[PDB]
C-alpha cells in the first residue's frame, strides 16, 4: 500500500487542518513512517511525508519529535530528493539556536549554497542566528515577529529566554528607571496584560502603585533570581 | 545628569 | 587538511621558531587623528556634534 | 633482501626488547615496505615457524598489508592493520612492568589512523558507504591502546606505559576532529590533567595536545584557556614544520583579536594568513563597512577554517571602537544616542533605529564593555568620569 498511502496522508492532513487533534494525527502519522520503513520506500514522497510530520509536530510545540524529523530529513536531502530544502533548513538553525549547539551551527553554515541563502526562510533563520549571536535583542524581536512560514513555532521556544537575558541587560543600563512600555515594545510583545504578566513573577521594584516603570536601582539584587 | 557610579 | 607530525620527537628550544612582539595592544589609546577618525568627525559634524 | 633475512630480524629485534628496530620493521616510513621481496600474499607460514605468538600473527599481517597497499587495496590493508593493532595490544598487555615496546605502538598506531583516511576515501569513490565509516573503529582501537597504556598504574615511572598516553590521545583528537565530534576529547582532556606526567611527555605531543585543547576551548567560547593553550603550541612548535605553526595561528588569531590582541602585518605576511590583514585593519580602527567588506570577501577560507563564527564576533569589539571613537571626537560624558545613529548610519547598516543604538549600547554595559547608562527619557548615554570604556583585557 504505497500508492494509497498518499490519499491516506491527505486524510490525515485534512484530520489535523479541521479536527486540530495532535493526538490521532500523530499516531497515524507515526504508524504511515514506521510502514515506509519497513518497505525501505526512500523516494520524494518519503521527503514529502517526514515534512508534514514536523510541521504537524511543531504546531503543537513538541520540539523531540521535530527534532527527530529533521534528522531524518536531513538524511533524506543529503540524497538530492526534492521538497522544500530551504524551510527545512531553516529549521535546523533555529532548532541548533534553541538548543544553543553553537558546534552544529557552523558545520550547517558551512554546507549552505547560495541558492539556500537565496531562500526567505534561511534568510531570515541567517539573520535571527546572527542577532541571537550578537545579543541584538531589538533585530532578534523584529525579526521575531514577522516570521514566515512555520519558522515562528521554533523561536517561540527560547523567545522567553532571550527576553530575559535583554530584561538583565536593559535593567543594568536603563537608569533609573525603565519604561514597562518601552519594555513592551522592544521586547515584542502583544498587549500590555502579557509583559506585565511577564515580568511580575521576577520580583522587581516598581516605581510608584502606579507601576508605570521598573525601578532597575532596587530591582539589581534581583537580577540573579531569574 | 548624575553620572555613573 | 589536518595537523601535520613533528619530524623530530623532541627537539629543546633551539628549533622554537621565536617570534617577537608580533601581538600589537598599543591599538587601544586615545589615537583619534587618523583617515578613518578624520572621515567619521567629518560625518558627525555634517550632523552637529563639535 | 630474502623473507628470511627480514624475519630473523624481527625475531632478533623481538627477543633483544629493542622498541626501535622492531618498530621499524613493522612501520610504513622504513623502506623495507617498498622492496619487491618483502611485499608476499600468504606469508603466514614463516612467521609462524619463525615468531611466537601473537608476534607470527602481526608480522604475517603486515607483509600481507604491505603487499595490499603496493596493489592499493586499502579495505583489505585497513583489515590487516586493525588485525596488527589488535595483535600487538595482545603482545603489550603481555608485556608487565616493561615498555621496551612502546615505540612500536607509535607506529603501528600512527598507521591504522593513515589508512583507515585512505579506507574511507576508497569507500567515498566506491560510493558504498559515508565519510567517516573507519574512522570510528580508528578510534575505538586507539582508545582501548589508551586505556592499555593509563592502565599501567603498578610500574613504576621509569618503565610505566603512561609514556605511551599522550601520543595515543593527540591521535584520537585528530579523528575527534576529522569527524567533527568534539564532545568526545572530554574524557581524555581530563585523563591527561590526572596524571601526574602532564608535562613530562614529549615536546611534540605536548605541542600537538595543547593545540589541540586550545582549538577545542576556542570553539567553546573559553577564550582565556584556549589563548594559555594556543600561545604556547605556537610559542613552541617546530621551525621546521611550518604548516603546524601556520594552522595554530589560524585558530590562534581570533582568540588574540577577541582578547584586545592585534597581529601585526609582518606575522600574516611572513606565515601567508593574509586574509585575516583587512579584517584586523577593521576591528582596531571601529570601521563596520570595511569588516563587513573582508568577511565576506573572504568567507570561503574562514568557512574552510571553521572559525567564521567566532571571526563574527569581532563585531562587539568593532561596536566598541567605534563609539569610543565616537566618544573621543565628542569629548562630552553625557552622550546623545543620536551621535551614535549617525555613526552607525556611517557604516551603512541596514534600516538602523535609535532603538538598535540603545540596543547595542545595552549590550555593550552588559558586557562589561562600557562603564556607563543610558536615560531614556533624555535619551543620553551618561559614561563614567574615570574608565569609560576599559581595557578588553579586564573584560
Amino acid at each position: 500500500p504505497v500508492a494509497v498511502l498518499k490519499k491516506s496522508l491527505c486524510m490525515v492532513k485534512c484530520h489535523w487542518k479541521e479536527k486540530q487533534d495532535y493526538a490521532f494525527a500523530c499516531e497515524q502519522m507515526k504508524s504511515i513512517r514506521q510502514d515506509l520503513t519497513v518497505q525501505g520506500i526512500r523516494t520524494e514522497f518519503t521527503v514529502e511525508v517526514y515534512e508534514t510530520h514536523a510541521r504537524i509536530a511543531l504546531e503543537k510545540g513538541d520540539h523531540e519529535e521535530f527534532n527527530q524529523c529533521q534528522t531524518q530529513l536531513k538524511s533524506l536531502y543529503a540524497e538530492n530528493l526534492p521538497g522544500n530544502v530551504g524551510e527545512f533548513t531553516a529549521y535546523r538553525i533555529l532548532y541548533y539556536i534553541f538548543t544553543k549547539n553553537s558546534g552544529d551551527i557552523t558545520t550547517e553554515l558551512a554546507y549552505l549554497t547560495r541558492e539556500l541563502k537565496a531562500d526567505p526562510c534561511v534568510a531570515h533563520a541567517l539573520a535571527l542566528r546572527t542577532a541571537w549571536a550578537l545579543g541584538n535583542y531589538h533585530r532578534f524581536f523584529r525579526l521575531y515577529c514577522h516570521a514566515p512560514c512555520m519558522s515562528g513555532y521554533l523561536v517561540d521556544k527560547f523567545a522567553d529566554r532571550e527576553r530575559k537575558v535583554a530584561l538583565k541587560a536593559m535593567i543594568k543600563t536603563f537608569r533609573p528607571a525603565l519604561p514597562v512600555s518601552y519594555l513592551q515594545a522592544e521586547l515584542a510583545f502583544e498587549g500590555e496584560a502579557a509583559c506585565r504578566a511577564f515580568l511580575e513573577p521576577l520580583g522587581l521594584a516598581y516605581t510608584g502603585p502606579d507601576n508605570s516603570s521598573i525601578d532597575c536601582r532596587l530591582s539589581l539584587a534581583q537580577l540573579s533570581a531569574f | 545628569l548624575l553620572d555613573y557610579e | 587538511d589536518e595537523f601535520e607530525e613533528f619530524p623530530a620527537e623532541d627537539w629543546a628550544g633551539l628549533d622554537e621558531d621565536e617570534d617577537a612582539h608580533v601581538w600589537e595592544d598599543n591599538w587601544d589609546d586615545d589615537n583619534v587623528e587618523d583617515d578613518f577618525s578624520n572621515q567619521l568627525r567629518a560625518e558627525l559634524e555634517k550632523h552637529g556634534y563639535k | 633482501i630474502t623473507i628470511n633475512q627480514y624475519l630473523q630480524q624481527v625475531y632478533e629485534a623481538i627477543d633483544s626488547r629493542d622498541g626501535a628496530s622492531c618498530a621499524e620493521l613493522v612501520s610504513f616510513k622504513h623502506p623495507h615496505v617498498a622492496n619487491p621481496r618483502l611485499q608476499m600474499a600468504s606469508p603466514e607460514e614463516k612467521c609462524q615457524q619463525v615468531l611466537e605468538p601473537p608476534y607470527d600473527e602481526m608480522f604475517a599481517a603486515h607483509l600481507r598489508c604491505t603487499y595490499a597497499v603496493g596493489n592499493h587495496d586499502f579495505i583489505e590493508a585497513y583489515k590487516c592493520q586493525t588485525v596488527i593493532v589488535q595483535s600487538f595490544l595482545r603482545a603489550f598487555q603481555a608485556h608487565k612492568e616493561e615498555n621496551w615496546a612502546l615505540p612500536v605502538m607509535y607506529a603501528v598506531a600512527l598507521d591504522l589512523r593513515v589508512f583507515a583516511n585512505n579506507a574511507d576515501q576508497q569507500l567515498v569513490k566506491k560510493g558504498k558507504s559515508k565519510v567517516g565509516d573507519m574512522l570510528e573503529k580508528a578510534a575505538e582501537l586507539l582508545m582501548s591502546c589508551f586505556r592499555v597504556c593509563a592502565s599501567d598504574t603498578r610500574a613504576g615511572i621509569e618503565d610505566s606505559k603512561k609514556w605511551g598516553m599522550l601520543f595515543l590521545v593527540n591521535q584520537l583528537f585528530k579523528i575527534y576532529f576529522k569527524i567533527n565530534k568534539l564532545h568526545l576529547c572530554k574524557p581524555l582532556i581530563r585523563a591527561i590533567d590526572s596524571s601526574n606526567l602532564k608535562d613530562d611527555y614529549s615536546t611534540a605531543q605536548r605541542v600537538t595536545y595543547k593545540y589541540y585543547v586550545g582549538r577545542k576551548a576556542m570553539f567553546d567560547s573559553d577564550f582565556k584557556q584556549a589563548e594559555e593553550y594556543l600561545s604556547f603550541a605556537f610559542e613552541h612548535c617546530h621551525r621546521s614544520s611550518q604548516k603546524n605553526k601556520r594552522m595554530i595561528l589560524i585558530y590562534l588569531l581570533p582568540v588574540k583579536m577577541l582578547l584586545g590582541h592585534m597581529p601585526t602585518v609582518e606575522l600574516l605576511k611572513k606565515y601567508h594568513l593574509m586574509q585575516f590583514a583587512e579584517v584586523t585593519r577593521a576591528v582596531s580602527e571601529g570601521n563596520l563597512l570595511l569588516l563587513h567588506e573582508a568577511l565576506a570577501k573572504h568567507e570561503a577560507f574562514f568557512i574552510r577554517c571553521g572559525i567564521f563564527l567566532i571571526l563574527e564576533k569581532l563585531k562587539i569589539i568593532t561596536y566598541r571602537n567605534l563609539f569610543k571613537k565616537v566618544y573621543l571626537l565628542l569629548k562630552t560624558h553625557q552622550l546623545s544616542l543620536d551621535a551614535f545613529l549617525v555613526a552607525l548610519k556611517f557604516m551603512q547598516v541596514e534600516d538602523v533605529d535609535i532603538d538598535e543604538v540603545q540596543c547595542i549600547l545595552a549590550n555593550l554595559i552588559y558586557m562589561g564593555h562600557v562603564k556607563g547608562y543610558i536615560s531614556h527619557q533624555h535619551q543620553k548615554l551618561v559614561v563614567s568620569k574615570q574608565n569609560p570604556f576599559p581595557p578588553l583585557s579586564t573584560v
